[PDB]
RNA sequence: CGCGACCUCAGAUCAGACGUGGCGACCCGCUGAAUUUAAGCAUAUUAGUCAGCGGAGGAAAAGAAACUAACCAGGAUUCCCUCAGUAACGGCGAGUGAACAGGGAAGAGCCCAGCGCCGAAUCCCCGCCCCGCGGCGGGGCGCGGGAAAUGUGGCGUACGGAAGACCCACUCCCCGGCGCGGGGGCCCAAGUCCUUCUGAUCGAGGCCCAGCCCGUGGACGGUGUGAGGCCGGUAGCGGCCCCCGGCGCGCCGGGCCCGGGUCUUCCCGGAGUCGGGUUGCUUGGGAAUGCAGCCCAAAGCGGGUGGUAAACUCCAUCUAAGGCUAAAUACCGGCACGAGACCGAUAGUCAACAAGUACCGUAAGGGAAAGUUGAAAAGAACUUUGAAGAGAGAGUUCAAGAGGGCGUGAAACCGUUAAGAGGUAAACGGGUGGGGUCCGCGCAGUCCGCCCGGAGGAUUCAACCCGGCGGCGCGGUCCGGCCGUGCCGGCGGGGCGGAUCCCCGCUCUCGGCGGGGGACCGCCCCCCGGCCGGCGACCGGCCGCCGCCGGGCGC
RNA sequence: GAAACACGGACCAAGGAGUCUAACACGUGCGCGAGUCGGGGGCUACGAAAGCCGCCGUGGCGCAAUGAAGGUGAAGGCCGGCCGGCCGAGGUGGGAUCCCGAGGCCUUCCAGUCCGCCGAGGGCGCACCACCGGCCCGUCUCGCCCGCCG
RNA sequence: GCCGGGCGUGGAAUGCGAGUGCCUAGUGGGCCACUUUUGGUAAGCAGAACUGGCGCUGCGGGAUGAACCGAACGCCGGGU
RNA sequence: CCCAUACCCGGCCGUCGCUGGCAGUCGGCAGAGCGAGAAAGAGAGGGACGCUACGCCGCGACGAGUAGGAGGGCCGCUGCGGUGAGCCUUGAAGCCUAGGGCGCGGGCCCGGGUGGAGCCGCCGCAGGUGCAGAUCUUGGUGGUAGUAGCAAAUAUUCAAACGAGAACUUUGAAGGCCGAAGUGGAGAAGGGUUCCAUGUGAACAGCAGUUGAACAUGGGUCAGUCGGUCCUGA
RNA sequence: CGACUCUUAGCGGUGGAUCACUCGGCUCGUGCGUCGAUGAAGAACGCAGCUAGCUGCGAGAAUUAAUGUGAAUUGCAGGUUGAUCAUCGACACUUCGAACGCACUUGCGGCCCCGGGUUCCUCCCGGGGCUACGCCUGUCUGAGCGUCGCU
């Protein structure tokens, strides 16, 4: 249960929040999990989607167990656009069907400067959760 | 069209008074404010009386109510002088001041006196400067025992 | 429904003649809502009969002995196993139906051991059922934050809190009740009563100050004490078949006579 | 004449300022109806309301008695409960209608003029210096200018005040600079684990011994149906980083000499205002409650009030005609949030949508209709007929029986197919008959006990033995617990309750007062003791009887 | 008085009309009961709930009426010498129910008890009704007396 | 007017359980007939009295029919 | 001799009455009864069913109804508190139905079809809760009806071109009309892009259209001297 | 048997009810409680590569700077020493409007200063700053057979 009485919990504000936030919030809600052999190592459950990053689909009809880069983030349709997952158009060209990222686990993460200091950030307040309750 | 039997009722509703009908629904919220603004006043003034300066004991008038005995606005400034309280100190110290009672009676005025003497015995007053305890200051032990005073000062039981 | 529905517009009647209704009609213009049908409950539009207002008597108030009155009632409900698997409460296998808990459980803090507690307690299985009742509403409620019902389960009544509530609080069903401040809208949920309840040992023996024996006025109320009954021995089972009545009963007579 | 004061009064694109307009839910000042009710209607009522006009604020207004009262007296304003549908008003009809006391919310008080004292001791502005300089302020220096004696400042205001004398008592606050919780951002638990459904799973089943894992997190939302564990979040007296003021401490530059008591001597108040007459409005205010115009027009042991006009006479009570002042209170507008036993696209705002839009009117103004493909456009390539719209194939999708105003797709109405019928318009009720439509899955018709008969097959009956469990006992009254909405006993113990009767404190060693014992009574709790009863609203062990189950035998 | 030469109605869908507030009356249900009631105010996610507060019952209604008002304000009898003792809260009729009991209730015959049952008649009489007295306040008539600070 | 006592073959027939108090809707245009009856030449006219109808009510009969005659009604079989 | 819903007998439903009966299911701790015209004691010295008592059962009598009153609804709608270890992508709601049934009825339950995501039972609570009408409101659709109608101002014809297509466009010829107070050529007011070119033929131009003032793309308004600007008029 | 007409059913149309959805309302509550001559509210006209409305914005015109954020925006094109969003404190903010030089045609001025034009020599052109009403304190210039004073 939630407490706080500046937190909503309206079904018409919270899906207005959703479809109507702001590029840098859909950022946030663009979110995917990370492999298991990626959450030991940097001790991170999941994490914002960039234009290239090697990616599972786990759920529908393009699960498997093949890697595949993202190749854009359609950010206004809350979708990604994975390299080999796409369909034949009628007229024999293909399009790249869209994967929501939350059925997406993430394989391999493309690090750069700001990309790194995110993730030990949700790694030091992660230790915190554990110094603190133990 | 009266009926058989009944009363002869003058309902006053011949105005427009839906026009100006007073709900009382935010009067859980209101009980709420004053109940915050009322720990918030205590928690500025903490040391000092919750309730606020002593009230002195007053008769009711109109006889219907003579025999009870209220808390009035302030003590009178004969009961100020009788007690040997300068009337511009004694707002500072906590005792309520009304310069406009008279005292007609001396039970009254000696009860009031009476009351003054048992409210500045039982008053720790701090020095003004914790540096240097003044003449009419308490003693420095039972500061530490000094807490906030919670319901009516020396409440008036009848 | 606010004051303004219905009568924003500029509407009158055309009178008789004309050929039509003698409703009053929307002026003029070269819109669709031209000559309409404006006030009216019976009207696109306009008015509903009898506009409700905010000055509805909302609340009501009950006698404040007529409320302690519930209070014991829902109690004393709660004592009988009868009526709490009438309450639907799978109590089957609880070791004793007013079930009192040592006050070692106030100071839990984690709903690991709450819930290790209740499955010592055999009152798992009702929790177990609420799980198997989350479903979600049928109507409107639906859209109106009202999305997912299940059942009431075991209410706990402790004395003083120091983390009981918070060690609780996240098991579905659980309602924490202090017994100073009894609640009987969640002692008789529904109306209904014979709530599962589980106490503490210190919540339990303050319950001969918070009502009174019969013999002794409560201690916690200013001037309270037990209803009286209207009647000693309920069992009217073991009153009628009682010698001192079969002695003052005249013959049964139970040969049917048809026409 | 000249020159110079001063007083009046002008002009400036003079130097520096300020006002205007908007919003208007709440608030203040005016103005101010008529529908309506009275079963007509004119007074009344509607109503000091709508409309109209002006002015504000975050609140406004009110406010420190020219008060209420008649008490043993209360003591600014505002708000709530009550007073009270009361006193009163009223074609005394309809109707209208307060206040005081009492209980609460909040609580805070003050300043002038005058009267007098002080050498105008006062203020604005320019120039210079220092300090800060997005609230232009502080200090200093100016024979620099002006305001002001037609009155600035300090003291001081009805609670009295001043001055002198005499005792008494501390001499420490306030301005101008510097250093040592609230808003925004970023994060923080745990299954996409096994099988199986599906177009898609968030479904179903499972995850033993930890009946997966987290839980201070099982709110909600997203995600291809229904998600505590996929994602955002949620929980936390969780973390981190910025910003805002707060809170004291210390330094510097400042203003800063201040009080109390007794005694003597002096001083002290607001005018075309009060009040009176009259007129009109207003009020519950009635020989006039309030307000206003006109006329009259004051007093100083006076004046006002004391709810019936007047005279006389006692009391009581305030001190008008100058000013300021937070809090409790109001808020259909605004900004930002939360919620709902509300509505669910003819509803809810007029407006779920390019809505005050389209459109109408010269204008004031009036003012709509209009939500939904699918999980994803995968939005139908290509072939073919046609000038094309439109078709036939093919294809996409779980689905085109979802094909771009596309979810579901009702009725009226219409087309077609099938069946039936048809000169008293049709339709209807009751009664049968005929034909269809489907159904009965009817199409060889019931099982259920017990008994008899012959064929078979088990590990098989009764009776005893051991073990366990249960029921009941008037065990004539077994023993022990436990409890009492029973009672008695007490060299008992306590907690209270009571409108039952020595000490300390206080105002005039003895009397009075307040507090604290203590005594008594009542009640409850406890330590017992004794009974009475129950344990069928509530118990254990023995003993006996009985039943059941298990295992042996019995064969 | 409608099949009417009375009026409304072509057809279908959806909308569409005794509501809420206040007051009052009576009935009914519940709690408490000569009381009753916190509604206002305080105190300690759901919860704007609930709980509590009588030295928060102010106050409301009820417990006393009557008169315009000043006001007044709700049983008596007997004994003894206006005083002292005692009895002290009406009666009549009808009354559901209870009470007494003249008697009377089988196996072979009488005597023969306890319980239970029945009953002529006789009682205490609920509520309520009818009536007669009584008491309080207003008013009228007729009188006799008392009391003390003025 | 009070007490007390005594009298029961319950003092005509027939029928039938009575008494009593609250709250209360609708109605307050009526019409018709036998008999009696007023005004009027008269009226399917106007106005009364008594009872019963219609209104509020179908059913059998009067061919037809608010009121006439018979008879009043749950759903059915038989009889009359 | 015929027949009414009247009367008689019988069945069933309901209401009313008896303020009727039933706790006695009293079992090897057993004994199977209170139908009996007559104030009162079967008095001691291994065995069907049943009894949601708000239930079950037995007798009688009775049943019209507007305005109106009351009761009972396991009648119906929407939401809320409880409850059903309820239902549901192995198909909810809704809608359709010559299917099977229940109820006096309000209504309801199954089967089949369609549909694609939610829904219902029971105990309480709450109401913006049930339509045939209101010259009702909004929306939709009929019959009328392929009907009235497309009739004011004399008038058209031939050939060709373009084109899928020509009574209507274009060109040529012919015949006519306006007849200088024009059916001509230009302006003011008003309109506001209608002007011009190219393209299209869905809609619109009440037949048609290859055309258009329609639609879609683009183009177009040039001032010391023409007006405004200046002046004063009512 | 026909045609036509009627009834029922299947299917198809017409139509958009029902049901299920809901980034909208309505109601209650909480906190705050802020417009303008430093040009408000409102209005007009403009601004996008392709853009009519809506939205945003003002010739710096679907925005600049700054800070936070950290790789998009997306209908189609084009092009980490910070894309994009958000915040928003710097800067900017056309014409009307209390609306302010006078008028409301955008029409006529006046003053001062710069640049072309001169070579300050008048013009002409462009640019910049001023030019409203009321009122306050002060300043300057004044008026008066107002009251006076001195020559």
């Amino acid at each position: 249960m939630k407490f706080n009485p500046f937190v909503t919990s309206d079904r018409s504000k919270n899906r207005k929040r959703h479809f109507n936030a702001p590029s840098h919030i859909r950022r946030k809600i663009m979110s995917s999990p990370l492999s298991k052999e990626l959450r030991q190592k940097y001790n991170v459950r999941s994490m914002p989607i960039r234009k290239d990053d090697e990616v599972q689909v786990v759920r529908g009809h393009y699960k498997g167990q093949q890697i595949g880069k993202v190749v854009q983030v359609y950010r206004k349709k809350y979708v990604i656009y994975i390299e080999r997952v796409q369909r034949e158009k009628a007229n024999g060209t293909t399009v790249h069907v869209g994967i929501h990222p939350s059925k997406v686990v993430i394989t391999r993460l493309k690090l750069d400067k700001d990309r790194k200091k995110i993730l030990e950030r949700k790694a030091k307040s992660r230790q915190v959760g554990k110094e603190k309750g133990k | 069209a009266p009926s058989r039997n009944g009363m002869i009722l003058k309902p006053h509703f011949h105005k427009d008074w839906q026009r100006r009908v007073a709900t009382w629904f935010n009067q859980p919220a209101r009980k709420i404010r004053r109940r915050k603004a009322r720990q918030a006043r205590a928690r500025r003034i903490a040391p000092r009386p919750a309730a606020g300066p002593i009230r002195p004991i007053v008769r009711c008038p109109t006889v219907r109510y003579h025999t009870k005995v209220r808390a009035g606005r302030g003590f009178s400034l004969e009961e100020l002088r009788v007690a040997g309280i300068h009337k511009k100190v004694a707002r500072t110290i906590g005792i309520s001041v009304d310069p406009r009672r008279r005292n007609k009676s001396t039970e009254s005025l000696q009860a009031n006196v009476q009351r003054l003497k048992e409210y500045r015995s039982k008053l720790v007053l701090f020095p003004r400067k914790p540096s240097a305890p003044k003449k009419g200051d308490s003693s420095a032990e039972e500061l530490k025992l000094a807490t906030q005073l919670t319901g009516p000062v020396m409440p008036i039981r009848n | 429904v606010s004051e303004l529905a219905g009568h924003q517009t500029s509407a009158e009647s055309w009178g008789t003649g004309r050929a039509v209704a003698r409703i009053p009609r929307v002026r003029g213009g070269g819109t669709h809502r031209s000559g309409q049908g404006a006030f009216g409950n019976m009207c696109r539009g306009g008015r509903m009969f009898a506009p409700t207002k905010t000055w509805r008597r909302w609340h009501r108030r009950v006698n404040t002995t007529q409320k302690r009155y519930a209070i014991c009632s829902a109690l004393a409900a709660s004592a009988l196993p009868a009526l709490v698997m009438s309450k639907g409460h799978r109590i089957e296998e609880v070791p004793e139906l007013p079930l009192v808990v040592e006050d070692k459980v106030e100071g839990y803090k984690k709903t690991k051991e709450a819930v290790l507690l209740l499955k010592k307690l055999k009152a798992w299985n009702d929790i177990k059922k609420v799980y198997a009742s989350q479903r979600m509403r049928a109507g409107k409620g639906k859209m109106r934050n009202r999305r997912r019902i299940q059942r009431r389960g075991p209410c706990v009544i402790y004395n003083e809190d120091n983390g009981i509530v918070k060690a609780f609080r996240n098991i579905p069903g659980i309602t924490l009740l202090n017994v100073t401040k009894l609640n009987i809208l969640k002692l008789a949920p529904g109306g209904h009563v014979g709530r599962f309840c589980i106490w503490t040992e210190s919540a339990f023996r303050k319950l001969d100050d918070l009502y009174g024996t019969w013999r002794k006025a409560a201690s916690l109320k200013s001037n309270y004490n037990l209803p009286m009954h209207k009647m000693l021995n309920t069992d009217l089972s073991r009153i009628l078949k009682s010698p001192e009545i079969q002695r003052a009963l005249r013959a049964p007579r139970k040969k049917i006579h048809r026409r």
